[PDB]
């Protein structure tokens, strides 16, 4: 209220001590537990943490890559955690080569029975899945306990170093010659409307474009061919419901010169990445275009 | 840019008078250069196949409950909406819920489509303004 | 009687205290000082020592 | 009545170092029976050893 | 110490009975029409927007702009209200019929369960009763929209069986340990006036889409540069198997239909579970807005 | 010859599971549930020919 | 076809009913006609009378008899007399 309270500089939050500081201060006692500096304080980037099965968490013990939970109607395990490579398992985009790879180290009675829910139902997989974010920690346990984040940067614990993110090289997708200063990454699943196959196509696409109808226009640049077998198939058999031919959703962004190839390694099998080091997350709901 | 196909070009000389008013808020606006250009070719092509889409998936029931509506109801909204349709109790010949909701979450679908042309971003979501209508203030940037 | 005979396998399972034995000093265990991590929610804010 | 609820905060949080101040050394002592019943096996095999 | 909030008080006098009704309630949502500093209690959620003519529409337009809040804690003096903001958590009482899970999309609706009733008890005063909105996943809500809107389609032929039968089978609503049901629409054999116009222009924008179409493929044909255009309009051709005045006309009315449904057409997230708590009364979700 | 089992048998049928409950069950499920009491304890036996 | 997309009173006995229905095409021989006709007669006829949502006689033991549904007095006295002209 008053003038020099008013006109008083803000207070340090890291020079003022903790409520557990002043508390046991005030009292004046000591405890064996080291109180004075409590850790993740400063940590804007606001987590969670998951349980999942032991048949799921392989290429996951390097730390930096995406997690979707997905839908099942059946009532009890209704909802798996799958990576994104196990959803790349699935996908019609990735080389039968790296298939093949990927399929061989998934060997669980865990992932095959994702895959199985995965193509099992009606719903096309935009309606079923949904991204939590990308992944710090792991915990490697007989079940494991991943930490994952909702918004903000990937980083270890005291912010020693930061997390990258990765992504096989079929999933690596630009639509430009040359980028920007900053460029965001998105998901994109693109529906192959085809009689034998209704396998997606799963992308990334670091690109600067942030406004979503210059993003949609280049999107259907891109992907005309898949419009015109969904547009095939809608007139070629009727009283069928096609819908959503592809769908677009944020990610984060990236430093734009960090991104690089490296490689991930799970039991001597070599797997190529683009890799992503100062990236924040940014999460978004699935948008659709047709 | 639907009206600029196959028109004489007085005939958007006649349309660009009618087009170019717009009193929004009781303060008028003009529209400068009404013209062609191959991004507006773009937005037209999405339209017209978005059109044709919602088209195809309206049921016979959506097609219907505006005559089923104007048989027996009575409003001025009613009139207005019904001059400019055209001019052509019984029972629907096949109806099941499960089929059309999920012809109404396509036609949803094609009606965002068709939304995202004109609804262009929100950038600013205001709070308070200043009693001159001079200032404001903000959030979500 | 049919022809082929049945073996039952049954397993059990008792409740029971084991004790135990050990040297003086058999191994060694080394600690530290405990640390806390502040994990934040609005309502309840929780610390994990 | 903000001394009563300040005081009673107090209490609360040094009630709560101090509860998890045994806890920790209860799960010390936990951990370490656990680390010995691991590699403590069973009284016939040393015997027959 | 403090932090920006919002202090609310009553004008009615309040039983201890009541402050410990109004203490169950300290993570719950509260929309707000303006953000104030100090309101008063006669604009704490959906009472002010209770109407016996109106309908489930016009509360989902209302919501879209309302203020949403949380409380923080009440008091004898005064009660306390915390705005949110976008990228931080805070935890939110699951007040709506459905339990929730981790990661879920979540989103505000209107109460379908009107007046009266067991659950809508709370805090409720003289001329004043104090409904919360609901929070739900997101795949119920566009359940709940897409049911509702057909429901409102069959308005117009409830006397024939075979519509009621259908009625029964889309009034039913399964989901995860749910089977709630919703009221139907059609009251006194009429439909209430925002779901009606709603539907109105539903049902107008199909119908001018199915006409102007043809003659506008028509017109770009004679600029083929795409061969989803030859495609498109095979569709229409395979499908049947005017004044410019007019025309511009119907091009705005179809614009303007449009338009008025565009709330229906799309939501928004508003939280995302972080975190649920054990016995799901509360979960610790990030504000999304 | 199926009906006639089950009804000899007393178990009933499956009564449809549905596929993803099949990759549940496949997956790992507590079909059967408790009994109405039991006294002695829970029960154990197999079987082999 | 037609009962796959109705919806009925409830989704069970009726889904029961159809998949004793269509199971039962034709038969081959002689003999096998007459009791897969009446049994897919009986089904057909409960699954018409859930339908119209009319009673039904459910005591066991008692199968529904072989009936017209909501139909005009002459079209099922042109039944009886096309019976009688082919019997």
């Amino acid at each position: 209220m008053d003038a020099r309270a008013v006109a008083k500089r803000p207070r340090d939050p890291a020079d003022e001590d903790n409520e557990l500081v002043t508390a046991l201060k005030a009292k004046r006692e000591v405890n064996t537990i080291s109180v004075r500096y409590l850790y993740h304080a400063d940590h804007q980037a606001l987590t969670a943490r998951f349980f999942v099965p032991e048949g799921l968490v392989e290429f996951e013990a390097q730390p930096g890559a995406l997690l979707i939970r997905m839908e099942t109607g059946c009532d009890s395990p209704r909802h798996l955690y799958i990576s994104l490579y196990l959803l790349g398992i699935r996908a019609s985009n990735v080389s039968a080569s790296t298939r093949c790879l990927l399929e061989s180290v998934y060997t669980a009675s865990a992932a095959r029975a994702a895959l199985q829910w995965l193509d099992l139902g009606p719903h096309l997989l935009h309606r079923r899945l949904e991204t939590l974010g990308c992944v710090k920690t792991v915990s490697l346990g007989i079940t494991s306990l991943l930490t994952c984040v909702m918004r903000g940067y990937l980083y270890n614990t005291l912010k020693t170093e930061v997390f990258a993110l990765m992504i096989p090289k079929d999933m690596y997708l630009t639509w430009e010659e040359t980028r920007g200063r900053l460029q965001y990454v998105y998901l994109i699943i693109v529906y192959d409307y085809d009689g034998p196959e209704t396998r997606p196509g799963i992308y990334v696409l670091t690109s600067s474009i942030a406004h979503w109808q210059t993003l949609v226009d280049v999107a259907r640049g891109k992907f005309a061919r898949e419009r015109c077998s969904f547009v095939n198939r809608r007139i070629t058999r009727p009283r069928q419901i096609p819908l959503c031919t592809g769908v677009i959703q944020k990610l984060g962004w990236c430093l734009a010169d960090d991104i690089h190839t490296s490689f991930l390694v799970h039991k001597e099998l070599k797997l190529s990445v683009v890799r992503l080091d100062n990236f924040s997350v940014e999460l978004g709901d699935f948008r659709e275009f047709v | 840019g639907l009206f600029s196909l196959d028109r004489s070009y007085e005939e958007v000389k006649a349309a660009v008078q009618q087009l170019q008013t717009i009193t929004f808020r009781d303060a008028t606006f003009t529209i400068p250069d009404p013209v062609i250009d191959q991004h507006l070719l773009i937005d037209m092509k999405t339209a017209c196949l978005s059109m044709s889409m919602v088209a195809n998936l309206a049921s016979e029931l959506t097609m219907t409950y505006v005559r089923k509506l104007a048989l027996e109801d009575s409003s001025m909204l009613l009139v207005k909406c019904q001059e400019l349709l055209m001019r052509l109790p019984a029972r629907p010949q096949h109806v099941s819920p499960d089929d059309e909701i999920a012809r109404l979450s396509a036609l949803f679908v094609m009606l965002r489509q068709l939304d995202d042309l004109i609804r262009e971003q929100v950038v600013f979501t205001v709070c308070d303004v200043s009693p001159d209508n001079k200032s404001a203030t903000c959030i979500f940037k | 009687h049919p022809g082929f005979a049945l073996t039952a396998v049954r397993t059990d399972t008792f409740e029971v205290d084991m004790l135990l034995y050990s040297g003086k000093s058999c191994t060694s265990v080394i600690i530290n000082n405990p640390i806390v991590t502040k994990e934040e929610r609005d309502i309840s804010t929780t610390y994990h020592v | 009545l903000d001394k009563i609820l300040n005081v009673e905060a107090m209490h609360t949080v040094l009630r709560a170092l101090k509860n998890t101040a045994d806890a920790m050394e209860r799960g010390l002592i936990h951990s370490f029976l656990q680390t010995l019943l691991r590699k403590a096996p069973p009284y016939f095999v040393v015997q027959t050893l | 110490a403090m932090e920006a909030n919002i202090f609310c008080t009553f004008d009615h006098k309040l039983s201890i009975a009541d402050v410990g009704k109004l203490t169950k309630l300290v993570a719950a949502v509260v929309p707000i029409p303006q953000r104030l500093h100090l309101i008063k209690h006669y604009q704490l959620g959906l009472h002010q927007f209770v109407d016996h003519t109106r309908g489930y529409v016009r509360l989902r337009g209302l919501l879209r702009n309302m203020t949403l809040t949380l409380m923080r804690r009440v008091e004898g003096n005064q009660i306390l209200l915390h705005v949110p903001t976008h990228g931080l958590l805070y935890t939110v009482l699951n007040t709506g019929p459905v339990t929730w899970e981790k990661g879920d999309a979540l989103c505000v609706l209107p109460p379908l369960f009107h007046g009266p009733l067991a659950r809508e008890n709370l805090l409720t005063l003289g001329q004043w009763e104090l409904v919360l909105p609901w929070i739900v996943p997101m795949p119920l809500a566009l359940e709940i929209n897409q049911r509702l809107l057909i429901m409102g389609l069959f308005s117009l032929d409830r006397s024939y069986e075979e519509v009621k039968a259908a009625v029964q089978q889309l009034q039913t609503i399964t989901f995860r340990d749910a089977t709630f049901t919703i009221p139907d629409p059609v009251i006194d054999q009429h439909l209430l006036i925002d779901m009606k116009t709603a539907c109105l222009s539903m049902s107008m924008v199909a119908n001018l889409a199915s006409e102007l179409t043809m003659t506008y493929v028509r017109k770009l044909a004679l600029e083929d540069s795409s061969m989803l255009l030859v495609k498109c309009q095979e569709l229409l051709m395979r499908l049947d198997r005017v004044s410019p005045d007019d025309e511009i006309a119907r091009l705005s009315a179809l614009f303007v239909m449009l338009r008025q449904l565009d709330d229906l057409i799309r939501e928004q997230v508003v939280f995302t579970v972080c975190d649920v708590s054990p016995d799901n009364k509360s979960a610790t979700c990030i504000f999304k807005g | 010859v199926d009906r006639w089992i089950r009804h000899a048998a007393g178990v009933e049928r499956p009564q449809l599971l549905d596929t993803e409950t099949i990759s549940m069950l496949t997956f790992g499920s507590m079909s059967e549930r408790n009994a109405a009491a039991t006294v002695h304890g829970q029960k154990a036996a197999c079987e082999l020919i | 076809r037609r009962g796959y997309t109705y919806p009925f009173g409830d989704r069970g006995k009726a889904r029961d009913h159809l998949a004793v229905l269509d199971r039962t095409e034709f038969d081959t021989d002689v003999r096998h006609d007459a009791e897969i006709v009446e049994r897919a007669l009986v089904s057909a006829v409960i699954l018409a009378k859930m339908s119209v949502r009319e009673t039904l006689v459910t005591a066991i033991g008692q199968t529904e008899p072989i009936a017209f549904v909501h139909l005009k007095d002459t079209e099922v006295q042109r039944i009886e007399e096309n019976l009688e002209g082919v019997r």
